[PDB]
């Protein structure tokens, strides 16, 4: 019923610490984990039922060679949580082998927290790709969660590892990780470092401190995606009911991200609807078409004019679509986030299955094919050779992602009645 | 009243220019069934950024000419719906004439659409000095000139001089009469009445030849030349008929004025 | 697997199309607002397949 | 539906900046582009649908070697517009070659703005001829717009490059530009620097600051020509319906300009009618006859007495005319321009196809023939020789303008039933 949250990798632990500081700010709770008189919300989603009726969040921290985890530890939000779920090489095979050798005690920590909760609903993975040891270890951990719990749901918050150029084995890492994400995950929420960097240089003139502000954007997106569960609404107060609508088939299960405010330093519903449809507002970077779109809206918004707006967007005919299937845009509304003062109160978020992500996948495949034909940028490791002697695992993952590209472009067609 | 004028006398920027252009694509089963004429209005008001009032929505909408196809008749009627506390002044025979003046008005834009069509069909041919292009477009200009100036007469009579009346009246039996005399003079100066009916009668011959001129898009140069040749005779015949009926109308004298400056 | 699964899914598919086309026929008579039909199948495919004229 | 406005050349960018300051004054908008409570008008003509429902005008600025564009940029009306459509040699061939070499990125800016708008109605060109690099580049840009969009309309605001004497290749520049204007334009609005200078020395005793006041006259004429579209009337709220009446044939498509107030420091309709007919009031400098005349009138004018006035002008028989054709003077009325206080409220404007412009064309041909027979005033450039080695392009353009003069004088005849 309760979801166990994991932060994995070094950069993933950074954005997880940002997200838990964000939850300390969002709910009416102290940095010691203490429920206050300024806290009525739901606390059975990410909060471990800690013992003094103080709903302490679940921050399962798994890592090897911790450096930024120490700076996370010397913080007043390490008194918000510590049920001892914190635990103490830039290639995929190295992190894979590191996850393989110490699987048992970290899986004992996982079973420990799973028995600690009243029940289980899913494992959400808070990660940033290309964190060094985080990649590879993340795919192995994803395989362990998928193998051990085939009746639960796994969500993957992931960035697209592209800063437009150092790790040159990064296309290999993302290629193998994407093969594992196709088969060991039920839904993956993908963000783009390129589009987030472009939007950050769009809103202000920051290029040096941009990473910390992108962490704030990621934390707010993560809060907005789970506000409908953490605060009592009527729909998408469960994970699976939210996930089931957007995914037609378990290989096309990657969702783009968008967010209506650009700066954070009345607004009617028609504005935010066609605002969220524009690709300037999508934080993810030929014919390409959405499969299904769903939006959450949380702010000073009248729930009656949304049918007038949706009528206007319908007769506008503003997006094309996958033109053989009964899919629609799906309008959903949740509560404005309480117990903290927020500027720019109206903020909406979209998760949509778009075949445009196959273009970036094909870009990564083209980069992988170029570096593979050259073969001077695998940076040859003993981990990489020992994990696979003939290096056919990247070719098998290439076959998987080629099948994915074919399925994407067949879904782009009006004929996907048979699989292609 | 000043809301009715926007959407039945088409006092709205790029509302006529967007309703008419979508409606005339049809002439079939389209623009007959109640889901297509039901949606062209909701597109037309939104692309004028002047409409979307309760005097422009929740009003009844039908048609009196069905598309069965020349076709000098437009279609898509619009009615302005009234009820009991508006019934003591605003009449329900007056509203049928509000629809009746809107239909004549949209039929006026039908010529401005058809001549635009044949100038559009001709556009891909040229720039060039080829004879079949220039000598054919010289015919189009004349008919467009005719349409703009009969439109310049109507856009004065039904919209300015009759709209002065019952606007200085708003500056129990009496208010109904003040309303009805205003619309009565609007249809009188529009020359749809029986007194000036032969003046509007020859404009239908004008209009049928404009449709024949629209249909063809040049081997067929000679056919369109001949259609224009019939048109010019009918205009030279209109020049006498409108003059003779000023000894029957000082308001009509502006129309003989409109169609010709000097000239025989 | 891919064949007997096809055998079950096709008869479910045919039954669902019958039960759906009947519903959309009995929904076109109900209004008010036309936004109920327009939002319910908002795609423009299977919005009603028994079209009129 | 929306028209994309271009300002081109240095002097054309100056008069475009004047016209946009004029639109900031005319509509109820701030110099930041912000719609106000003192703004109900139509904003779908020249205003880019900028994002905060603030209808920012489209000021597409294309130029090479900017000098006055910097002074345009350091102005509070550069916050009215900047959607990044501003971009950063006195012969025709030099500007032609300069427009040819950088066509792709400026055409990407054009496609950028074209996709940015909801749709397209036309491209109006705000230019002043003999701006140095502006000439030649303007004809190349006119050819690019005509080739790329053959289903749209192109309007050309242009001055007659004659200050009565430095650029001595100016008859060659205007000759080649006029050949391009005959074939790559659908309607051209021509103004005269001679007649504007004479009217400026007529109304006051200015000879030194006359250029800035002629910019004000050009800005007011440009405002009055588009007031019927920008403000909701009934007729000529579209470009093409306004343009279609005056042009009988696409080679005689040059329209003269006139304007009823002389000074700006009741008035009945009969006054302004025969006022606009007099050539003292025409700001454009044997038998010559109008083809068709149309006037806009905007002020404190009664729409009923216009038929009494038009009856008086009819029985006056005051203009001759093209004496074999069913053309008339066409009377049209629009709203008085609101939301700004204006002295001399009644102001009318005429656009008329007159064969008198063939006299000035023949004057330019005579000057070109004199300088061509002498051949010491082409000021021989490598651009001029490299663009055409034998210099036969001016002779081909001379053949085109000679055909134009022949067609003009044949239209002057009562026999133009066959082309001549």
């Amino acid at each position: 019923r309760e979801i166990i949250t994991l932060q994995l990798g070094q950069c993933g632990n950074q954005i997880g610490f940002e997200f838990w500081k964000q939850l300390c700010a969002e709910h009416g709770i102290s940095p010691e984990g203490i429920v206050e008189e300024f806290a009525t919300d739901r606390k059975d989603v990410f909060f471990y039922q800690a013992d003094d009726e103080h709903y302490i969040p679940r921050a399962v921290l798994l890592d090897l060679e911790p450096r930024v985890i120490h700076s996370i530890l010397n913080s007043p939000y390490a008194k918000l949580y510590n049920p001892e779920n914190i635990y103490l090489g830039n290639n995929w095979a190295s992190g894979f082998s590191q996850g393989e050798k110490i699987h048992e005690d970290i899986f004992d920590i996982i079973d420990r927290e799973a028995d600690g909760s009243d029940s289980l609903e899913g494992f959400v993975l808070c990660h940033s790709i290309a964190g060094g040891t985080g990649s590879g270890l993340g795919s192995y951990l994803l395989e362990r969660l998928n193998d051990r719990y085939p009746k639960k749901l796994v969500q993957t918050y992931s960035v697209f590892p592209n800063q437009d150029e150092d790790v040159v084995v990064q296309p290999y890492n993302s290629l193998l990780t994407l093969k594992r994400l196709t088969q060991n995950a039920d839904c993956v929420v993908v963000l783009d470092n390129t589009a987030l960097n472009r939007i950050a240089t769009d809103r202000l003139h920051i290029q040096n401190p941009s990473f910390s502000q992108i962490n704030q954007l990621v934390s707010t997106i993560m809060s907005a995606s789970t506000t409908t569960l953490r605060y009592p609404g009527y729909m998408n107060n469960d994970l699976i009911g939210l996930i089931a609508s957007l995914i037609p088939t378990p290989r096309l299960h990657f969702l783009m991200t968008g967010y209506t405010p650009l700066t954070t330093d009345k607004t009617t519903v028609l504005d935010v609807m066609r605002r969220l449809l524009q690709p300037k507002n999508v934080m993810v970077s030929t014919n390409h078409c959405y499969i299904a779109i769903l939006n959450i809206i949380q702010g000073e918004v009248d729930p009656t004019q949304v049918h007038k707006s949706l009528q206007r967007i319908r007769e506008r005919k503003l997006a094309n679509f996958i033109p053989w299937g009964p899919a629609s845009i799906q309008v959903a509304l949740s509560r404005k986030s309480p117990y903290l003062p927020s500027a720019h109160r109206v903020s909406g978020l979209m998760m949509a299955n778009h075949t445009s992500i196959s273009s970036l996948f094909e870009r990564t495949c083209r980069q992988y094919d170029k570096l593979r034909k050259r073969e001077a940028f695998l940076e040859q490791f003993r981990k990489e050779d020992m994990f696979k002697d003939n290096f056919d695992e990247m070719d098998t993952s290439r076959e998987i992602v080629q099948q994915l590209i074919d399925e994407y472009h067949a879904a782009t067609r009006p004929d996907y009645i048979s699989w292609g | 009243y000043e809301a009715l004028r926007h959407f039945l006398l088409m006092e709205d920027g790029e509302f006529a220019q967007s309703l008419s252009d979508l409606l005339f694509e049809k002439l079939p089963g389209e623009l007959l069934n109640p889901l297509v004429l039901n949606s062209v209005l909701s597109k037309a008001l939104q692309c004028s950024l002047h409409g979307d009032t309760p005097h422009a929505s929740n009003l009844s909408l039908a048609l009196k000419y069905l598309p069965e196809v020349p076709d000098v008749l437009s279609c898509l009627e619009l009615r302005y719906k009234v009820d009991w506390p508006l019934n003591i002044v605003i009449t329900e025979g007056c509203v049928s004439k509000y629809s009746g003046v809107f239909s004549f008005l949209l039929q006026l834009k039908l010529m401005m659409w058809a001549l635009k069509d044949v100038c559009f069909h001709l556009k891909r041919t040229a720039m060039a000095g080829s004879v079949q292009f220039r000598q054919l477009q010289l015919f189009k200009h004349e008919m467009q000139h005719f349409v703009k100036v009969i439109q310049g007469y109507i856009a004065n009579q039904i919209l300015h001089v009759t709209w002065c009346e019952f606007r200085a009246r708003l500056a129990l039996e009496e208010i109904q009469r003040a309303h009805a005399e205003y619309l009565h003079k609007a249809v009188f100066r529009g020359l749809l009445t029986e007194k000036a009916a032969p003046v509007m009668n020859v404009i239908h011959s004008i209009f049928s030849l404009v449709l024949k001129f629209r249909s063809q898009l040049h081997p067929n140069f000679a056919l369109m030349q001949q259609s224009y040749n019939t048109f010019k005779y009918y205009s030279h015949f209109l020049f006498k008929v409108v003059t003779k009926l000023v000894n029957r109308q000082p308001h009509l004298e502006d129309f003989l004025l409109r169609i010709n400056f000097n000239n025989y | 697997l891919v064949s007997g699964f096809e055998a079950t899914i096709n008869k479910f598919d045919k039954n669902f199309s019958a039960h759906l086309l009947d519903l959309l026929a009995r929904l076109s008579i109900y209004s008010g607002m036309a936004s109920v039909i327009s939002r319910l199948d908002f795609n423009g495919f299977y919005t009603e397949r028994l079209e009129r004229l």
